[PDB]
């Protein structure tokens, strides 16, 4: 047993770092992936603001993802406080959450495919250069990303942070000629996604027919079982999410605890093996210490006593009993996620009326009642727990779903070589800022 | 002449101001193509540890009590020739303003600072989300400043002078700057412009004149910035036309 | 009147415990605290004071005025986590209609009263109606997360099972009712400290007009310090009417001595962080109360 | 093909034996696991009594899971009678349940270690002997299931058999002390079963890096896939279960038959094949007749025509959907088990509140109208049915975990050398008098 450490991680979002015991091969036998990022507390400074407010302070958690804490927020205030939204604001939320996963897809296939190779070869993808097929593939995400970060612009107000979303609905309804327009960049988008996710699917397939990668000259043997766990899965929906108000709820909040990383985390050990040459600045000096149950910056949630997975393979397993595990699947399931976010789109269009009305009569201040809402991120479920007083949030608590994950992650990094343990950190699309919150 | 070198460095922000500069697509990689290069940036790229960069988007703010984070902020002044606070958190604090520690599992983690309380600024970025075609102008104007002709820096100089002037005049941002600074002022004409620009709609015009939900705002500066009476430089903006052609040119295939 | 560096400005300083047996049941030490103010309150120095009293929250205290000899003792025990007890101070002279205040808490908010009454900003009838202050020693403090943190992670106990609390001989003792022990190293939980307790350069609640403590005496017993002619004319009084057992400080081990030594690392150490914040950035320093 | 048996079976609890057919190489072709503990006839037994004494009766069945019995048959009869019982009723029950849970479950742990290997060494763990490491993981174990049987007595009356359920809710409530005990106990408990978990795990992943095992001198292959079988999986909750009172039961009556060993285990056969040295006695002498058919002592239950696969991994592959399956997967999802029973016991002692009511204000006493409960027992799903009328049990019926299992097994007995054909069985955690009732 020796201990090397990777810090920071990157081609994620935010500020991590792996922890990892290897042995006498260079295998992992126990890695920490822990997030260093610093706590910004949004559960703790929500408590005495406005029920408008803390949706809007909500979103600066994150903006690759800022429409699932909006939603998620929005709707435990509605939870909390018995609010029932008129259906075309319901309409113009389900838009801007699947042109949103759109984007966010995207964006990961830029973060991954430096580590993939284009098919047959041993040259791995560079996007950056101004080489094909390099440079025209980077085109279609560039347009994929600009559909879908416009359509969330025009049901949502802004792409970043959006400003439509309040208690009880909308703030606005959308034109004749805005939504003629959503669906036109949604036709568009249709034959991009599928273009795109036929793509992905063959590099991840040709990555499954590879023996090794090469990681900084040294090639690296790739395990079979690359990414294994034993921790199951947890999703809500196949697309939008759940919440307290509705007659079946699919998330139970009765299977869930919180504790601190010290259940499940490592405790203090020294790094005793290092490499300079790893791209591109080495890892951590030998000599310094590390405590991961100190050092972690998140809680640790778990659903019957245990970490889960959570993300587009947690939601294909449980609502398609998709029947694959690990780094290459998880891939694949994500990949698969687009066509459906196009078609909903479209659906949510033909139905939505421009006309109709989009805030309901009446929000009621709360009586202190405990609400929830599920929203099923592009990374996994989203839950955010709330009691409402008087216009007041008098308790918050928010499940982030790369939270979730890290443990789950850390577990998943038993076998493989240290030097693609990011490997198995990148199929989880990790969100740092979001899981620390 | 030579790319000029660029980094992105995250402190305690959300990603979404590196997402706005990614949402100008082609431009985007248009710049990185034929002006600059990205010598750093987690998110996208393995180069581990801050090097020397001629232009530093800095995002996000400064938790006081994370060691690491102190460090970085200040490594990244010894490196870099031109610092910018990219978006409100790194100019203003912005919701990092509300931040006051007690959650797992750092409770200790409290206090936050705007960058520009603890290293010298000398261009800001304001807005929460920042709008992509004020972060693609501010580089393509550091570009010109860098390494064209004595006619190109004098223009870059004079457009990017009110964006240094405001991260000399502080690190705060609020919906009452519109009082302070404006209204209080007499300088107040009623255009309307900062209700456009709030993000959060916390901005209404009751007769004319702005109407502030403080305790809907999210303290980021945005309307202050946006307003056409806290700085209008007449040199720059009435020749629109023409900065627009230059500006479009540098971006053309 | 001695002027110790480390100590503040004091008359005498001598080791005592109250002798009324009931109030000594739950004190965390010799009672200094509850049996000065309830004495206080029948003697007519004060007819209230504020306290921390039992909150919401097993182990939160919540600030209040006590007004009874009852509501006062119900505030026994030392809570390890932050008591925002001025939040009363001003309404205790409206609603409440009090002629005499009693404060009590750490040396912070003492501090705090001694500025409210020569600097009073919008703290009208404060100054001349504060008429009474214990104060505790006091090293740090912590949040309830942190508290909890301590108690549930690093002890292993049950928040809802813990009799008493004790920072002391380097570790972080909990009782439970049903009589078993736990302990923390210190060194786990500076993490948990409160920032704000890092530029605090006072120890034994220098500003009080009686400061009272653990460290110094016996388990049982209180290092008390009579500061202030108001602190000294209710201590005289009490002993003279039997409320108190003492004993010279300088004929009690540790004594003044362990005193002195620990009050000394809190100010070098917390002075130190004051002077970095003064270089904290690159041209740029943070903000010091003190300048 | 030959036939050798193994008779009785050693580890597990009560009386059954193994009757295999094995080509020539001795692997299993077809096993046959049954039971042959007299039946004691619980079921028929019952009819006529009152319903107060139907559930002790039926706890009597067996003694390391009464709390199942207790609980499941108690709440067929509050069922049949459509009784409501008590929020801290309930509670004490669930407390009671997760207790028993802890116990069993460490209990299989001292059953199954023999078979197991000291990590990384060809040494069997040997528990009895007072060396190391085996005398301080029986310690953690000793003390484990000691915290298990006070918190069940304490909440439950007895920690075998426990007095204190009845119809309505409880005999009594807990006093303020009792309370802070258990808690006490718990957060004692839960860094114990962590670390014991731990060490489990470790165990069991040495166990299927091996190649071989040795069984009375022998070395016996240890095959990839043992103990596959294809029947699926069936569980009604994580932690406790469900009733009929429900509003959405997780139990479907409509998808159940109970069938004779007839229709699945074999007819007559004849032992052509026997090993003296099998520890410690050797097998069944050659020329015994044997007939599983006939011999067998359970009935066979089925979901969907089909028998299935109960217990722990039955609960992981249903809620989270655990991915794995066989004899290694069956013995992972077990300890994966552990935390939610302590976490569970923590927030129910947080709810409880000791003056608060413990029986129903009026118990009804029944018009002959069906009801059924199930209770998830260490082993799997536990479901009582009964018609109650004019408080006598007109109508009881058991359909008890094991005898789950017990033909689930026994296809899941193909391809095993029949020296491991005992391993494959100790992993469904087998209790024999609870299957036969
Ligand atoms: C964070 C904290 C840190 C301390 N650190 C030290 C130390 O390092 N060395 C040392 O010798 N003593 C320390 N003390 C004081 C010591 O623990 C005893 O509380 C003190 O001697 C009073 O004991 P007593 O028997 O006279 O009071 P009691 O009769 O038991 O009365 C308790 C008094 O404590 C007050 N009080 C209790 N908790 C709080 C709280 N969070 N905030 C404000 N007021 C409170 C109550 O108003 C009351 O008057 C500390 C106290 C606190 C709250
Ligand atoms: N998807 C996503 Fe976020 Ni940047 C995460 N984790 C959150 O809800
Ligand atoms: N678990 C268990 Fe028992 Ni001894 C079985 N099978 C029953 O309900
Ligand atoms: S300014 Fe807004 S978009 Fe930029 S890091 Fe701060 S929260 Fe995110
Ligand atoms: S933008 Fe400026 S000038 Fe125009 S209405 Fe607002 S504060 Fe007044
Ligand atoms: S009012 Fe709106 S635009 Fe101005 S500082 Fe507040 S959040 Fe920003
Ligand atoms: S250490 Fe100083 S500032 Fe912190 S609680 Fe104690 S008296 Fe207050
Ligand atoms: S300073 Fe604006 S509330
Ligand atoms: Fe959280
Ligand atoms: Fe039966
Ligand atoms: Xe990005
Ligand atoms: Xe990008
Ligand atoms: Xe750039
Ligand atoms: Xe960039
Ligand atoms: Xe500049
Ligand atoms: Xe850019
Ligand atoms: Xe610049």
């Amino acid at each position: 047993t020796k201990v090397v450490e990777i810090s920071p991680t990157t081609r994620l979002e935010g500020h991590s770092k792996l922890t990892l015991k290897v042995n006498d091969q260079g295998i992992v036998e126990r890695g920490d992936w822990l997030s260093i990022t610093p706590v910004r507390g949004i559960e703790k400074l929500a408590i005495g603001k406005t029920m408008e407010q803390v949706p809007k302070i909500a979103s600066r958690v994150c903006g690759i993802c800022p429409i699932a804490h909006t939603l998620a927020s929005t709707e435990a205030m509605e939870a909390s406080i018995g609010c029932e939204i008129p259906t075309d604001a319901k309409l113009l939320r389900i838009i801007l959450h699947a042109a949103n996963r759109i984007h966010s897809h995207a964006l990961h296939n830029i973060l991954i495919l430096p580590d993939f190779y284009i098919p047959g070869t041993e040259k791995k993808f560079n996007l950056f250069a101004n080489e094909q097929p390099a440079r025209s593939v980077m085109a279609r995400i560039v347009r994929i990303r600009e559909i879908a970060q416009t359509i969330a612009a025009i049901a949502g107000g802004e792409a970043i942070h959006p400003s439509n979303p309040r208690i009880g609905g909308m703030y606005h309804n959308v034109s004749p000629r805005a939504k003629q327009k959503m669906a036109d960049l949604a036709k568009e988008c249709l034959v991009l996604v599928h273009e795109q996710m036929e793509f992905m699917l063959d590099v991840i397939r040709n990555m499954q027919n590879r023996e090794f990668v090469e990681v900084g000259g040294k090639q690296i043997p790739l395990p079979k079982k690359l990414g294994y766990h034993n921790q199951g899965v947890m999703a809500t929906a196949p697309m939008y999410g759940s919440s307290s108000l509705d007659d079946n709820p699919t998330w139970d909040f009765t299977r869930w605890k919180e504790t601190r990383p010290w259940d499940w985390y490592m405790g203090e050990v020294t790094i005793d093996l290092e490499d300079p040459s790893y791209p591109i600045g080495g890892t951590t000096k030998v000599g310094t210490k590390a405590n991961p149950q100190m050092e972690s910056c998140t809680g640790v949630p778990t659903y019957d006593g245990q970490p889960v997975e959570v993300g587009p393979r947690a939601r294909l397993a449980t609502f398609k009993n998709f029947d694959e595990k690990g780094t290459f699947a998880q891939h694949i399931a994500r990949q698969m996620e687009y066509p459906d976010c196009c078609y909903t789109i479209l659906n949510c269009l033909d139905n939505l009326n421009t006309s109709g009305k989009v805030l309901a009569d009446h929000i009621p201040q709360g009586d202190g009642s405990m609400g929830w809402a599920a929203n099923e991120a592009p990374r996994g479920s989203n839950i955010h727990l709330a009691r409402v007083k008087d216009g007041k949030v008098r308790w918050y608590d928010m499940l982030v779903p790369t939270t979730w994950n890290f443990p789950t992650c850390s577990r998943a990094l038993t076998g493989a070589p240290w030097q693609i343990a990011e490997m198995v950190v990148r199929a989880y699309d990790p969100c740092v800022s979001c899981a620390t919150h | 002449t030579n790319k000029i070198k660029i980094g992105h460095v995250h402190m305690s922000g959300c990603t979404g101001c590196l997402v706005s500069l990614a949402d100008n697509n082609l431009g985007l990689i248009k710049i990185l193509d034929d002006y600059a290069d990205l010598v750093y940036c987690l998110t996208l790229a393995d180069v581990r540890h801050i090097p020397e960069m001629d232009v530093a988007l800095v995002e996000g703010s400064v938790c006081l009590q994370d060691h690491e984070s102190v460090e970085d902020i200040k490594e990244t002044r010894k490196k870099s020739k031109i610092v910018v606070a990219l978006g409100s958190c790194a100019c203003y604090g912005n919701i990092t303003r509300f931040s006051r520690g007690g959650q797992h599992n750092q409770p200790q983690h409290e206090s936050y600072l705007p960058i520009g309380d603890l290293i010298d600024v000398d261009v800001y970025i304001p807005g929460c989300p920042p709008s992509p075609e004020l972060i693609r102008n501010v580089a393509v104007m550091a570009y010109l400043l860098l390494e064209g002709n004595e006619e190109q820096k004098e223009l870059a100089g004079k457009y990017l002078k009110p964006l240094m002037d405001l991260a000399k005049r502080g690190t705060s941002g609020c919906f009452c700057d519109l009082m302070y600074d404006v209204i209080n002022q007499g300088l107040c004409m009623g255009c309307g412009t900062c209700a456009a620009s709030c993000p959060v709609h916390a901005i209404t015009l009751e007769f004319g004149k702005p109407q502030g939900e403080r305790d809907l705002c999210i303290k980021c500066g945005s309307c202050y910035g946006a307003c056409p009476r806290s700085f209008f430089n007449l040199d720059v903006i009435s020749e629109f036309e023409n900065i627009s052609e230059i500006i479009a040119k540098a971006l053309k295939d | 009147m001695i002027e110790d560096p480390y100590l503040g400005k004091y008359v005498t300083c001598v080791s005592a415990r109250s002798t009324d047996k009931e109030i000594l049941k739950k004190a965390q030490d010799g009672g200094i605290a509850t049996a000065l103010m309830v004495y206080a309150l029948e003697e007519g120095f004060i007819d209230g004071t504020i306290v921390a009293g039992e909150g919401d929250k097993p182990w939160q205290p919540k600030p209040v005025v006590a007004m009874t000899r009852e509501d006062i003792l119900k505030a026994r025990g030392t809570r390890y986590n932050i008591s925002p007890q001025i939040s009363w101070l001003k309404e205790a002279t409206r609603s409440f209609g009090l002629d005499k205040v009693g404060v009590t808490g750490v040396c912070c908010q003492m501090q705090a009263v001694r500025k409210a009454q020569l600097y009073p900003i919008n703290m009208r009838d404060v100054p001349g109606k504060v008429a009474f202050t214990v104060g505790l020693f006091c090293m740090e403090n912590f949040s309830y997360k942190s508290l909890q943190s301590i108690v549930e992670d690093h002890a292993n106990q049950s928040l809802g099972s813990v009799k008493k609390m004790e920072i002391t001989k380097g570790k972080f003792w909990v009782y439970t009712e049903r009589g078993n022990v736990a302990t923390v190293p210190l060194k786990a939980t500076h993490k948990y400290e409160q920032p704000g307790c890092h530029v605090c350069l006072d120890y034994v609640s220098n500003l009080a007009d009686i400061s009272t403590g653990s460290v110094g005496s016996p388990d049982g017993w209180s290092t008390v310090f009579i500061r202030t002619k108001v602190g000294n004319e209710i201590w005289s009084k009490a002993v003279a009417d039997g409320m108190f057992e003492t004993k010279p400080i300088e004929e009690v081990k540790p004594g003044l001595d362990l005193l002195r030594k620990l009050a000394k690392e809190k100010i070098d150490k917390n002075q130190k962080t004051v002077e970095e914040r003064k270089t904290f950035g690159i041209n740029k320093g943070l903000r010091n109360p003190y300048a």
